[PDB]
């Protein structure tokens, strides 16, 4: 029914993103896990295939499942490893901090004569900088009045588009869905 | 034609509200990706070329409403790695563009000794023509011991490029002894990146209103102020500077406020990590984990002030093998 | 015949001296070890027994000038387990002695009422005849609530005797799962000697002039400013009191800053050591000895809360035992 | 020669100590190893068999070689496991600290069901309080302006004479022996 709908909703626009992430610059008072929450299985139902969700106070990395708990809810009503898969819940050492612990294995390998610095290519990091099972991000919706990433991912949003709303509080599906139209009308010239 | 800088004074209004923003916190220093430069010839219904050239005269117009700010340090991304998979003339156009002010930035010495001007050409610039390498290093070297303010133009570069060759090094020094692989610390990689001498943007500025970073500074501008202005590049003005500058003192509370909190969280991290690392030394081989030998702590600031050795020692080899730019 | 205080205003000079040092740091307790009873009468040509007789009324004598002075809560040394080993003439009439006092103090009740006096016998007094123990414990009992000031009477104590004893009810509440070896800790300690009610004192004071503290609070006295006088006990003048305060506030300020470091150095001890122990938890279980969960951080403030439930629950078992006294 | 004449000077004092202790409070410099020294190798020499040295802040205890050395220099001029065992350098924790190793020990063997609560008798706990092959001190050199013994070993203390020289620094050998003396004329009724 309803999930028809929305699923309608993203494959209408022109693009979709394949990884979607979430940064709350708020920090005035305690994130709304609810709203969150709300966020998430909207883009599940408009077809984005990973959301991750990033605040630099680690406040949702701290209470990681009284989120996947509210998402379990909004997910089934009006609506396991389903969605902690998809949803990837970040921290500031998710990114720099990261990126220093490839640095330390790759020295390490180079120190065990199994590497050579001249091996160090950027595609080779990229697949030592945890690529997991996760793309790199392609649509960010930074909440809040900060106008910083706040460190997110910094090697990932190298060509992330970054659309802010002013508040993720009661935010609302129009609200959401309009930052969608923004990112499917944004072109991408590759440098070309 | 055209020198790397202008003497153009401000305005009446531009210098009253000027003197108001300066009387706030002023960023020390401002990135650009000065992007729209072909969309700006086809509206202008002008050459790909003219567009770029009009591009250069704006950044030297920019550069001079910076030092009139009293912004001086600026740092501007003038072709990415990425732009080699254009059209051979417009590649070649902008290669030509860069070997002639860069040979005019040497006809017009002296006056870049006169206000200090300390030019640095930072990217994986082995890629480029070897004449504008040439070109570049001369005038990176003789605009070198300036100090007056610094322009740092990102020339064949990309953030992800300069992280992996940053990690190179590191990497290089273990293989040499001159670092552990323990050693390798986010303080240590911003040591290694190609603005080494530059600190982190306050600002970064980016036109024709793209909302994405095109790889640029992408470490460097975690915690910046991010200003997506939709003017195209050769027709920024001063009031969209002041508008980005704005932007800027708005969020600089709760900007300096997360910037300090990552700093003293990311101290004691290490302090924790550290401090288990000796645990874990102490706890092995016997010993005591505390007692008054006061055996701990200072086994920890021995292994702190071993670390900087390795590490200050490395980065002075590092240096060395950077100044040997003989180049010129 | 005579009651344990007496209602004796302070002289002139008494009380102009006394005013002079009440404006510097006075001590909250101060401990006695009334010494040289025995020696005091043979100089005086009178039975033994009268030495200790006229010990008592210097005893009630010292403890208003104490009142007088502003110092509430006094321990005195009575009797040691040790001095069992004299004559039996000897020891029953120092029993006899106390039978008299603590018969006298419930019939000069409510004027104990009436000055607020906390009568606290300490020691082992399950060795001293069973009439005395209904009369001391009757005597506690009625003087308990009592909080205008307090005097600690040891009789038949050593302080070893009370380490030991604070010991065995430490592993009691082990043997009872209130409480687990890891738990004992020097505060825990602290709250299991008799003096589990008192401050440590500020000053003890020995007579006679022996320089020896035989067996009287150890523990306690650690950082005690120790004044031994050579005056036998029995001839204590409000001056020589007056003395000991003095060399009290001649060494507070470098007795304070030693019992300050004693105790932030104690602090941060305990701090590395159960950091250390949740490292080592968190090191085994896989786990990550940081990161941003700011697991050990949480951990760690777990364990101290958990360790002060089972402390203080514990504390309240001992104290309803304690309080478990329907021997009066 | 010179030993056998402080070996005399030791038999004809009415008494020695066999554990000595010296304790500095003074804190407003740092200690001089070379006069704590001194004292040492007077113990030995007069006869004492076992010297220990303790301060509040545990400068000994940090520069125990710096003393060890310094014993051994004076030791030899004008005079290994030798004086490791009689000398021993102690801090604040050998004492309430190790009263509570000890507690925890016992409460450890208690929970074992191996030992009974009722069995921590005194005798016993001071077999438990590190006893090692050291016997209680009798006599302590309580140097420094404070009067305190400032922690050290409150359970040996017990029946210890405190005796108090105004500094440690520049000590005398008739300031340390008139101590001695003092000690041999002093009596313990032990109560009786
Ligand atoms: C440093 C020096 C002497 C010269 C170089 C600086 C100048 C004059 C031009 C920069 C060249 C580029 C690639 C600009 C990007 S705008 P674009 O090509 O993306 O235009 P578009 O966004 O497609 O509209
Ligand atoms: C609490 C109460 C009601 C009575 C007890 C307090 C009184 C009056 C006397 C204390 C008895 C003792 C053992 C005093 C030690 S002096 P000593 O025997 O060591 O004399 P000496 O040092 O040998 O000269
Ligand atoms: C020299 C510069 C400013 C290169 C980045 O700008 P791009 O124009 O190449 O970035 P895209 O919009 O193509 O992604
Ligand atoms: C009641 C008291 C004051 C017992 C301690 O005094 P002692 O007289 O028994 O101490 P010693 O001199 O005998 O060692
Ligand atoms: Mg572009
Ligand atoms: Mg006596």
């Amino acid at each position: 029914h309803h999930r028809m709908r929305w699923r309608a909703d993203g494959r209408s626009l022109e693009k979709l993103p394949v990884h979607m992430g979430l940064v709350i610059t708020e920090v005035e008072q305690e994130p709304s896990f609810s709203d969150i929450a709300s966020l998430v299985v909207w883009c599940m139902a408009v077809g984005i295939s990973y959301i991750s969700v990033y605040d630099h106070q680690g406040i949702f990395k701290r209470n990681n499942s009284r989120l996947m708990d509210e998402i379990l809810k909004q997910q089934q009503e009006l609506l396991v490893l389903n969605c902690h898969l998809a949803v990837k819940v970040l921290s500031p050492e998710d990114g720099k901090a990261d990126i220093v612990r490839a640095a330390q294995d790759f020295c390490q390998l180079v120190a065990q004569k199994q590497k050579r610095p001249t091996d160090l290519d950027v595609d080779t990091l990229a697949s030592l900088l945890s690529s997991n099972g996760c793309p790199d991000p392609d649509l960010v919706l930074k909440f809040g009045p900060v106008d910083t990433t706040l460190g997110f991912l910094p090697w990932h949003i190298r060509l992330t588009e970054i659309v802010s709303l002013p508040s993720h509080l009661n935010i609302s599906y129009e609200d959401f869905f309009s930052a969608l139209r923004q990112y499917a009308a944004c072109e991408q010239r590759l440098g070309k | 034609g055209m020198s790397w800088i202008k003497e153009g004074e401000l305005s009446l209004w531009e210098r009253f509200c000027a003197n108001i923003i300066k009387a706030g916190p002023m960023p020390k220093h401002i990135a650009f990706i000065m992007d729209g430069n072909r969309r700006y010839a086809k509206k202008c219904q002008v050459e790909r070329q003219e567009g770029h050239s009009q591009g250069f005269n704006k950044l030297a117009e920019t550069l001079r409403w910076c030092l009139n700010l009293g912004i001086l340090e600026v740092t501007v991304y003038a072709f990415s790695i990425e732009n080699f998979k254009r059209s051979k003339s417009e590649v070649d156009g902008l290669m030509d563009l860069a070997r002639q002010k860069f040979s005019r930035l040497m006809e017009e010495k002296e006056k870049l000794q006169k206000h200090g001007v300390c030019i640095r050409v930072l990217g994986d610039l082995h890629l480029l023509p070897l004449d504008l390498q040439e070109l570049i290093a001369q005038a990176v070297q003789a605009t070198k011991n300036y100090n007056k303010c610094f322009l740092n133009v990102c020339f064949a570069y990309t953030s992800r490029h300069e992280i992996s060759n940053a990690v190179r090094e590191m990497a290089w020094g273990v293989e040499q002894g001159l670092l552990d692989p323990s050693d390798i610390s986010e303080s240590l990689l911003d040591k290694c990146l190609y603005t080494n001498r530059s600190p982190h943007p306050d600002i970064l500025i980016r036109t024709s209103g793209e909302v994405r970073l095109s790889d640029f500074l992408l470490w460097q501008t975690s915690h910046s102020c991010l200003v997506f202005q939709p003017v195209l590049w050769p027709e920024y003005t001063f009031w969209n500077l002041f508008e980005a500058i704005l932007q800027f003192q708005m969020n600089h509370s709760v900007l300096q406020k997360a910037r300090d909190m990552y700093a003293e969280e990311r101290k004691r991290q290490q302090l924790e990590r550290d401090q288990a690392t000796v645990t874990e030394q102490l706890l092995r081989e016997g010993l005591q984990a505390s007692g008054d030998a006061q055996l701990r702590r200072t086994r920890l600031h021995k292994l702190s002030a071993r670390r900087e050795e390795r590490v200050q020692g490395f980065l002075q080899a590092l240096e060395l093998k950077r100044a040997d730019w003989l180049a010129r």
